[PDB]
């Protein structure tokens, strides 16, 4: 799967390894301040219907256009990798990736 | 046009049925259509509907009414001109004389999403309709 | 490449409405069919773009069954949607399981999957995973 | 770098009996409620230590159906505990499942909870991680 | 979540990243089966009832009262990483503290 | 102080029953209850047994004998000061006249784990009984 | 050597049919008992060896139930089998599940298994792991 | 778990971590496929019968008889393993020998 | 040598029946036993067979007629010289009356995988047979 390190050079760099919309609104896992007093515990926890906040993505260097591309493009590889699988949970991708990752730049 | 209804009968509770909707002087392929039934002292309620185009995915689009859905369905054989209904676990509310009823208002279109034809002023040709009768 | 952590990289789903693609309901439904012989995958994922319309489908054979799967209990609703189109159906000459004919997924709660399941509530989309630290992600989210 | 192979890394489960926590079922009690809208989540653990106190705990409803879920496959009996209580109970006014009020996981055979299942005994404790090799290993052990 | 490092030179270092107990018995699955010959066929193992071993981690250097310290400040970060997995099967953390060892040491 | 007991009847194997038990001038908050049963030509055996105090997880503290596991559910309500036994899946060994107990004697203290009220020297204030009979 | 993608590490399942041992039903039921006390494990694995003789057995009780396990959604028959031998059998004094005398695997689609299940063609076969790039695949293959 | 790296430094060199037959042929998943231009896509793709294609292994250094009994010292090493877990779903391997090489690799 | 059968009778649909088939004279240890079965205006046709030889695994080699399978189970006990046949959920198309009948031409060498022992021309000894009907 292709994968950039969207990093910092204000200016910011995109590496690697009409049809868009600019506006990205999302929904995420609370953003920052993690903890709090008894916040951790699953007893007082968010619960399944309020664990979301909203963000917004804002297109500084034509960043939407090029992740929907990438998001489209995707699918390719992704497919491919799922059809060799023959488990029919659900299946976790990010330790391929950081595998991915330690084998190729080394 | 000219409509007709069978199947209908005395059953216990938790049992099945199957009713059949035939057209004589009609081709029912250019009409949505309707099962209702009527109780006596009550006035005629929806059950289910069926619409008239193919979609290929999502095929005929059909409609229920609340009381009945997970137990009842509807279905067509447009070659056979017949329209059915598989009636599955029944209960002693379910006692009425059930009536099939066809428009060309709707139908139009394509694909009709959410609450449709759960009305009764557009339906029109009615049957004679039959009696099914659930009870210990 | 900066990778510090294994929680640093992220899967997003984007949906195919904001990809300026037709999203009614009239012609969202020819890029769907029945097949036989394939089985279902599952994908985990972890944030998603908030959707614009989404589908609530269920349908069924003549003799009373639908055709759909029966929903695992990792499946959920689709968490944001504005639009939510209840569809209910019946279709005779269809056998198998859903499949998408583009090769888009259909989106759940952070699970994006090959079928469609029964009573649930997806979108179309397609994810990416990129490698994003927490001060880029402060820079960037708002 | 002791890192050598992936089986260095060990997963000892700590009770709370010798945490100096008191662990009679009627204090032990009083760390335990019930809620709805949370998802079970187990995670696995390589080894542990012998208990002190064990609970075997069912709790049912005025209709009859238990409060608790039940186990899944994997789900064993605690392997070491001097003292297996076995209580049970009826909670009217009580909807969800059960979770514990600190941050101590259910422990099992080999696997920690959050949440308790049917007829199951288990324990009170906390998993945590390190790295050791062989040598250090057979230096401490016994 | 945290992972000490614990190396022997006997004086012994601990590198991370009363209320307490000194003895801490345990149990384990085994050092070495492989000396009976034929043990590691599961037609000839021991069973589900036989097949843990006792032994006795000893508190030398304050260890068995800084590992009961550990495992409550873990519980923190495997709460908030079980909440953000949604699968209910039981998660293996061998390959991600292994990665996390990997992503950090250069 | 006085207890009845309500409910009791003939039933086919693999029916279901409810019995009540209603003190008149007696608060059954006070005691812990239970449910006992004899057949003729037979010694008065313990079924169920419900405590006094609740605990907020694991509520009011319940036990019942080997052969009614899984089948009988015992329940209080304080509101209404009755005490409540539910059979499900009846077999003919479980015909007997059912009684009803009360205890000051235990309760106090709180949770009772393990076998816990199961004899019959403590319990008092015996109601007439109910018939219950399981045969085809 | 050296290793560069995650997908360049192959599992094979050679089965055991090649290594010169007899495979008629009478000489290969002389490896195959119950026992109970043991968990059943399956392994994934990638490719490997059709086998000459493949095997289709059926055992039940004096009552009727059957003394093998159900087979999980992932288990499918074995893909190519030169012959296959379809055995039915009653088994009075026996309790447990199958396991393999030897310590080899029984071999399906794509999945080693320590246990044999219901319905579902199989063979003995042992997996072994190796690294091949994509040169030395095309210079090996075919 | 032992493995075999296949290096071509035609004569290929072997590096670790009768009861033998020369003729090895194999079933394998597809790679031309992936040319197909729509096949990647489940709705377009073979299926479970025609995911497959046959192939044959040469026996040039005494390659097969090497791999045969690499099998055999294989399964007891991974038996003892597929012992200390306690999922009875299908397990896979890949990751964790990617993680040793890595780790052995340093 | 001799055999007779028995333990027919008549049942509903759905039914159960446990068939029993026993020699005086004949120690069944060294044949290989089948039970078939005849209908008026039919021929006489196979239900299931049991060998001779024990292997361990996979203990008594059996087999059974493909209307019959995965409802009829087939049992011997040699201590006790008696061949059974458990038959669950019995359709009326199984109307018949029942025979034992034994072979020592095949059950010789080892295991019988496949179908085997599926004519009646090497079966000898057949009982008297036994009338088992399924009817509403
Ligand atoms: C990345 O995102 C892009 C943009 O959304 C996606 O590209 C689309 O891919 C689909 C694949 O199905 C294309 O759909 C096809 O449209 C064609 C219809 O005919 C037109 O062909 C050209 C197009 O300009 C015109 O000149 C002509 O007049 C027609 O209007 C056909 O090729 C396909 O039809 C198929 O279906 C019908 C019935 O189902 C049958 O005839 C055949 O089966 C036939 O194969 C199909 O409908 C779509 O046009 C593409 N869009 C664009 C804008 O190019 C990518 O899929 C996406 N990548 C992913 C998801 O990985
Ligand atoms: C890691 O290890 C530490 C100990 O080293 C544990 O810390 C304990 O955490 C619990 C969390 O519940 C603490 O309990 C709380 O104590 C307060 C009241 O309790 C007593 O406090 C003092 C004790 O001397 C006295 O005044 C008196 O006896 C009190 O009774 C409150 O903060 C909490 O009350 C809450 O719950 C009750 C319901 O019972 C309600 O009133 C409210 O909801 C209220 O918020 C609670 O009872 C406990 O005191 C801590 N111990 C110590 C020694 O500090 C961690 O739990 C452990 N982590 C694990 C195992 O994961
Ligand atoms: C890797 O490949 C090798 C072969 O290359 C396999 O090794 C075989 O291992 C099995 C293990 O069971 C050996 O089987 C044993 O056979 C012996 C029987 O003795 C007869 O045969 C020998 C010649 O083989 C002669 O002395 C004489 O004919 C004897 O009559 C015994 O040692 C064992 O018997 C045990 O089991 C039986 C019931 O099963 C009981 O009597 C007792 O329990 C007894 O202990 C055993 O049956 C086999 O011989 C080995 N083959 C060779 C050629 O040496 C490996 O198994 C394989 N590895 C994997 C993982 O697949
Ligand atoms: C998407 O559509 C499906 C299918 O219509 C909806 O599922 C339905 O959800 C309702 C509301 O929860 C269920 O009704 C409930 O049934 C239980 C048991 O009978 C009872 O509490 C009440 O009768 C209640 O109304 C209904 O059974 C269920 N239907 C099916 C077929 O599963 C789903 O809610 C829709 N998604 C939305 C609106 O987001
Ligand atoms: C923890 O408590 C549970 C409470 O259910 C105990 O499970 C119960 O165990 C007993 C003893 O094995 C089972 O009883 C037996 O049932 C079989 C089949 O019905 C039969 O041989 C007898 O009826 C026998 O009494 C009982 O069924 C079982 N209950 C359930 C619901 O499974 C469990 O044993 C306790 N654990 C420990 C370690 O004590
Ligand atoms: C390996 O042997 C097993 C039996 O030990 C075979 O499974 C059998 O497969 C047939 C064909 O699919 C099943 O029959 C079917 O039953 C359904 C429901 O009644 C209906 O569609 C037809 O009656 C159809 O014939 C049969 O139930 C099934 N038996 C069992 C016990 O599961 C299997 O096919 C064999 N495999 C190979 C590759 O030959």
């Amino acid at each position: 799967d292709e994968s950039p390190s969207f990093n910092t050079s204000i200016s910011l760099t995109f590496s690697y390894f009409n049809d868009c919309d600019a506006e990205l609104r999302i929904w995420s896992v609370q953003e920052d301040d993690l903890a709090a007093g008894l916040s951790w515990i699953p007893f007082f926890g968010p619960g399944i219907e309020g664990l979301y906040t909203a963000g917004l993505i804002k297109n500084q260097n034509n960043l939407v256009c090029r992740l929907r591309r990438l998001a489209n493009q995707t699918a390719k590889s992704l497919e491919l990798l799922l059809r060799v699988t023959t488990e029919e949970r659900t299946f976790s991708l990010i330790n391929r990736i950081a595998i991915d990752f330690l084998l190729t730049r080394w | 046009v000219q409509l007709q209804e069978s199947g209908g009968g005395l059953v216990q509770a938790g049992g099945s049925l199957r009713l059949s909707c035939t057209a004589s002087r009609g081709t029912i392929s250019l009409y949505a259509m309707a099962w209702f039934r009527q109780a006596p002292g009550k006035e005629r309620e929806f059950v289910a509907a069926i619409s008239r185009f193919y979609n290929d995915f999502i095929g005929y689009s059909t409609n229920y009414a609340d009381s009945v859905r997970a137990r009842f369905t509807i279905s067509r054989d447009n070659a056979e001109n017949t329209v059915y209904l598989l009636m599955n676990n029944l209960k002693p509310e379910d006692t009425a004389s059930y009536y099939c009823a066809a428009s060309t208002e709707w139908a139009s279109e394509s694909l009709q999403y959410g609450n449709w034809g759960h009305e009764s002023s557009k339906y029109a040709n009615w049957g004679q309709g039959t009696q099914v009768t659930v009870s210990s | 490449g900066t990778l510090q952590k294994t929680e640093d990289v992220h899967l997003m789903g984007f949906t195919l409405s904001g990809q300026k693609v037709a999203d009614s309901p009239l012609e969202a439904s020819k890029r769907w069919a029945f097949r036989t012989g394939v089985p279902p995958k599952n994908v985990e994922y972890t944030e998603g773009e908030e959707a614009k319309t989404c589908y609530n489908i269920s349908v069924t054979d003549p003799s009373g069954k639908s055709l759909l799967l029966d929903p695992p209990s990792n499946i959920r609703d689709y968490p944001k949607c504005k639009t939510v189109h209840h569809i209910q159906g019946q279709n005779p000459h269809a056998q198998g399981i859903a499949l998408h004919l583009w090769g888009a997924f259909f989106l759940y709660d952070r699970v994006a999957s090959t079928t469609m399941y029964r009573g649930k509530v997806f979108t179309e989309g397609n994810i990416a995973a990129m490698i994003v630290n927490k001060t880029v992600h402060r820079m960037i989210f708002s």
